[PDB]
RNA sequence: GGACGCCCUGCGGCCGCUCAAAAGACCUGAACCCGGCCGGCCGCCGGCCCGCCGGCCCCGUCUCGAAACACGGACCGAGGAG
RNA sequence: GCAGAGGCCCCGGGGGCGAAGGCGGCGCGCAGGCCCCGCCGGACCGGCCUCUGGUGCAGAUCUCGGCAGCAGUAGCCGCUAC
């Protein structure tokens, strides 16, 4: 690219600037001439894949995972979960493959107020992005995870639904936008599956529990922090400058005699 | 205008604050903030500090040095803010009651096999907040390697390694090379 | 979600079919639902649009009922009778409206004796898919 | 990335970090280490000493394998006892039945002597041995091998 | 009516205009720091321009406030100025330039049950 | 520069011009999938037979790696006398076999006849129970 | 894709018409520059009702030093370099 | 501040009851800038968190396009002529 024309500099007297022109003495050849070369062309060498440590890969998955488990966590994330009756929500389906009864399920584990958002929130994007296989986003919302049920046909069409086998569990579905919090729906084979597949990691050992902010205030409200405290010096006394011989009580306080 | 510069020597910096994203190691920070405020003490203002560390300045220290480190102090509890890792080479750990930033998973069952016991900062906040029977320890900063190629090598007096493989004769065969 | 790679969900090749499909298949492209009492008759939801064909527009702009005398491929419209722009004055040619086969119901068909065919094959395959695969 | 970098900071600052009197020209010093003993003799000589000469003999093909020799010392040939046959071993002593320690199938050819065994009689065997690694062993009540 | 406050001191009127802008329309009035190799307006000759300097930022009480007394917060969905009442005596709303005339009825009518001044109520109207 | 290394890099080569000295992986994920379709149409080509052939165990070379064994190219025609199958015979039951190899070793015939009884044992040669028969999968005996 | 009527030697003009809209050879319609009408005596910064008073050299740039009788720059818009 | 990506925007963000853009006017910010309001315009557009870059212009005898003042100016003088 701007780079199939032949183009020499004029040379340095002809009273044009030295770029290099064409036969006509049209601009060519330069990031600065229309038509021309970019300055550094864009290249496919650049490394488009980053690395991760397994170890930390497999921190980020369990981690999103316990994160799902919070309550709090999971209604910051924007989902929906007030119907919810328990979170981690645990539901013994059995073989799913209609959409009409994927609904009823969804309705009566109480996922539907969540199910309906994103429904509602198809819209066109705002850009390019539209022109560029991009046009409809809808909200993120339940992600069922399955293993030996055929949950998959039904629960599919079912919009802002996701589905995963927990045999390979995705980082990305378990944190939306890097936002740790999405409500899963767990088949009641997945949720008693979840202990094997962490054991099945040859040699893996899941990262240890770490305490909490309200653990460490409850520690510093503790008998023993609070006793161990010493109470400080009282303050010094500032005062803004006063002349003293323009109050006799300035002066009073001064000199007393 | 003032002259505060003919006897002024500049500010110097330091690392009030530690710099890890690790939510667990600021919230111990910002207690041990609260214990070194709250009691003037010198084991919580260094440990405050400690944490704030950098990891290259926060050095590994193996339960094999812990333990001669510790031989008359056995009663005594040790505080690294550091990771304590494993010497395979001793072969017979003592019993002693360790606490530290993170353990490696053999130090943890050395340890607690031999009968001690491995806290956490924690722990220590509750049970030892002014650290009263403990000793805090540290690792040898200079241990690394890139400790050991600062300075000129190819000065009289460097006592410093090349950089690089050199493979030549000029300046290092001797004074006079 | 389509799981066939072959089709494409490129809005360019998607457009590009649209507007240079062959005439085969921009007469199916040309379709409209069939009026609840024809659907009944012939048991198919859509028939492609034909001429003599009785439509009945239910969208909003020049809406009403006529025959297609006219069907204009090239821009994928149909030409009802009756749905005509306002003359300038009086004493001139009418000059239809253009609709879009989509905007319509077919009331009625041209039976010919290739359509009773036509819709004889869609209606044994729609049994074949009716009895559930 | 590109964001968070400095020279998109140096934006409306004309040279960008590289100086009025003297800019960003290419090559201001040479391509490369072009130099050493003239113009940048300094830096050959205050960082690199050894960069210029022939030293040694030159072995026209190395034989890398003939040539490896893995070593291990006497403080770590108890880490290759297993921890739950190691303390027994240990507790028993014993002279009949005390543990043969064979480096070559762990991938060690020599054992050298840096710290200090545990007091219980070893049989190690190796392909060769350091004087105070035998000494420290024989002292044990140990007993220094060679492996076929 | 918003809480009293302190009379608000803006510590210059007029905006700060690029050194030059009179001159060329290719130069436009938006503020960039002066920094050639021999430029009045870097050294502060006499006669020059103003410069920017963080000594004209007006009292941290005050900064941010409107003429009416109150913050402004924008409001583009009956939700979002459910905040704006959440115990908000120091703020004031303004609808977006987007929110239709048919949905700015519905905003004021909410605004007017939690008693929350709206900025442009005139507005589409 | 100060203190640094100096670089062992060469400088690139035929950059814009000459034979294409940059490879690119972005085919690395569907290679994967061309060849494990290639296996499977493979391995439906020849249902009960295993895709690959028994193939010796071998001492791995020089004495970094002398006490470690892996799969090599062949058993040697001593070895097959061991187990009493000619080199065609042997070839035909899916075992490879290497005449340019020799023992070098008697321990080495004793663990290479050893392989042979094990797969002869595990071998079904056949002349519908076919369907049902199992294709073994990855080296055989490994 | 421009009804009618009026005017004109004709061209064309006007009145409108089709349309949601002329969108009229075409979507939006910026700046530079220009014409009609209306206001003003006119550069920037400050104080005042506002035309006075006071201040103010042409930037960029290499340079010990540039307002330089050093060099680049008519104007505008888009592109334009770690 | 720009342009994309992954999320959010309490019944699922704002939009022919008028999007972006353009023009004029307030307000807000030390400032980059932002916000609203009126008018034109006629289908898209964001705020925040995370991520990414071909990411900001007064200059380069800059590139390409427009185009001014000079200026109704220089000129419209071979070949005898109507």
């Amino acid at each position: 690219a701007g780079v199939q024309c032949t183009a020499h500099s004029w040379g340095p007297g002809r009273a044009v600037a030295r770029l290099p022109r064409k036969h006509g003495g049209i601009g060519a050849y330069a990031n600065f001439a229309r038509g021309g070369h970019m300055a550094h062309p864009t290249t496919v060498i650049r490394r488009w894949c980053r690395k991760v440590n397994l170890n930390q890969r497999r921190y980020a998955v369990a981690s999103a995972l316990a994160a799902s488990a919070n309550a709090a966590l999971v209604e910051a994330r924007g989902h929906r979960i007030a119907d919810v009756p328990s979170i981690p929500l645990v539901v013994d389906t059995d073989n799913v493959t209609k959409t009409k009864d994927a609904l009823a399920i969804i309705k009566a584990v109480g996922v539907l107020r969540d199910v309906e958002r994103c429904k509602d929130s198809r819209h066109i994007r705002a850009g390019r992005g539209k022109m560029r296989n991009r046009r409809y986003i809808t909200r993120k919302g339940p992600l069922v995870i399955y293993n030996t049920e055929d949950v998959a046909r039904g629960f599919r069409n079912l919009p802002g639904v996701d589905l995963c086998h927990v045999s390979s569990i995705r980082l990305l579905e378990l944190a939306p936008g890097s936002h740790p919090g999405r409500l899963i729906l767990w088949t009641k084979s997945a949720f008693a599956s979840l202990d094997d597949v962490y054991a099945a990691k040859q040699n893996y050992t899941l990262p240890r529990s770490c305490i909490t902010q309200t653990d460490i205030e409850r520690i510093l409200q503790s008998d023993a922090v609070q006793k161990t405290f010493v109470p400080k010096r009282d303050p010094l006394v500032i005062e803004r400058k006063v002349d003293p011989f323009s109050s006799k009580e300035a002066l009073a306080r001064l000199d007393p005699s | 205008g003032i002259d505060l510069k003919t006897g002024i020597k500049k500010r110097k910096v330091e690392r009030k604050e530690p710099k890890s994203p690790n939510p667990y190691i600021r919230l111990l920070h910002n207690a041990f903030k609260v214990v070194y405020e709250n009691t003037g003490e010198d084991f919580t203002k260094v440990l405050t500090k400690r944490l704030c560390l950098s990891k290259t300045n926060r050095p590994v220290l193996s339960v094999s040095r812990l333990a001669h480190l510790m031989h008359k102090r056995e009663d005594k509890i040790a505080v690294v803010a550091s990771t304590v890792t494993n010497d395979e080479r001793l072969v017979t750990i003592p019993r002693m009651t360790i606490c530290a930033l993170k353990f490696s998973a053999t130090a943890r069952s050395r340890i607690e096999k031999a009968g001690g016991r491995c806290m956490s900062f924690d722990e220590l906040l509750a049970e030892k907040p002014t650290g009263d029977n403990c000793v805090l320890l540290q690792g040898r900063r200079s241990c690394r390697a890139v400790c050991k190629k600062f300075g000129s090598p190819g000065r009289p007096n460097s006592h410093v390694k090349p950089k690089g493989e050199h493979k030549g004769r000029r300046g290092a065969r001797g004074r006079h090379s | 979600m389509k799981l066939n790679s072959a089709v494409t969900a490129s809005r360019r090749k998607c457009r590009k079919a649209y507007f240079t499909a062959n005439a085969e298949t921009r007469a199916k492209m040309m379709s409209s639902r069939l009026s609840k009492e024809l659907r009944a008759e012939h048991k198919i939801k859509t028939m492609p649009i034909r001429r003599g064909d009785i439509v009945e527009i239910f969208t909003g702009g020049h809406k009403g009922t006529g025959k297609v005398v006219e069907v204009r491929r090239r821009d994928y419209k149909i030409c009802v009778e009756g749905i005509n722009q306002k003359a300038r004055n009086p004493e001139a040619k009418p000059v239809p409206y253009p609709i879009h086969p989509s905007n319509c119901i077919i009331k009625e068909l041209y039976m010919n004796g290739s359509r009773y065919r036509a819709i004889k094959r869609r209606q044994e395959r729609n049994a074949e898919r009716l009895a559930r695969i | 990335p590109t964001r968070i970098r400095k020279s998109r900071k140096r934006r409306g600052h004309r040279q960008m970090g590289y100086g009025r009197v003297g800019g960003h020209r290419k090559h201001p010093s040479g391509r490369g280490k072009a130099g050493g003993l003239q113009h940048k003799r300094t830096s050959f000589d205050k960082y690199h000493p050894g960069y210029f000469g022939k030293l040694g003999m030159r072995n026209y093909h190395v034989r890398r394998n003939i040539e490896y020799n893995p070593t291990i010392n006497i403080d770590k040939i108890w880490s290759l006892i297993p921890e739950e046959q190691r303390d027994g071993f240990l507790q028993r002593k014993s002279t009949t039945e005390a543990p043969v320690v064979d480096v070559t199938r762990f991938g060690f050819f020599k054992v050298l002597g840096r710290g200090s065994l545990p007091q219980c009689p070893i049989i190690i065997k190796a392909r060769y041995f350091s004087s105070d690694a035998e000494k420290k062993l024989r002292e044990v009540g140990g007993v220094p091998l060679l492996v076929p | 009516h918003p809480l009293p406050h302190k009379i608000i001191i803006k510590k210059r009127k007029n905006k700060f205009i690029r050194f030059q802008s009179e001159r060329f329309v290719r130069v436009k009035p938006s503020w960039r720091k002066p920094r050639g190799i021999d430029s009045p307006m870097r050294h502060q000759y006499r006669g020059q321009r103003p410069m920017v300097s963080i000594g004209y930022g007006s009292d941290k009480e005050t900064r941010f406030m409107l003429p009416c007394g109150f913050f402004k917060h924008r409001i583009s969905t009956v939700h979002e100025l459910k905040t704006l009442f959440m115990n908000n005596k120091t703020h004031a709303a303004q609808i977006a330039h987007g929110v239709s005339a048919r949905s700015r009825k519905q905003i004021l009518e909410e605004a007017k049950k939690m008693g929350v001044r709206v900025l442009n109520a005139d507005a589409k109207l | 520069g100060r203190n640094v290394a100096f670089s062992n890099m060469r400088r690139y080569k035929c950059t814009n011009k000459g034979p294409n000295l940059i490879k690119n992986w972005f085919n690395q994920p569907a290679r994967k999938i061309r060849r494990r379709q290639t296996r499977l149409q493979k391995a439906k080509a020849i249902f009960p037979c295993p895709l690959q052939k028994l193939r010796p165990s071998v001492t791995r070379c020089s004495q970094k790696f002398n006490l470690t064994q892996r799969i090599g190219r062949g058993f040697t025609l001593r070895e097959l006398q061991g187990v009493g199958l000619s080199a065609g015979k042997a070839r035909q039951i899916g075992i490879a076999v290497d005449p340019r190899r020799k023992n070098k070793s008697e321990e080495s015939v004793a663990r290479n006849v050893a392989r042979l009884k094990e797969y002869l044992s595990k071998v079904t040669i056949f002349s519908e129970e076919i369907q049902q028969a199992i294709q073994h999968q990855g080296v055989v005996m490994p």
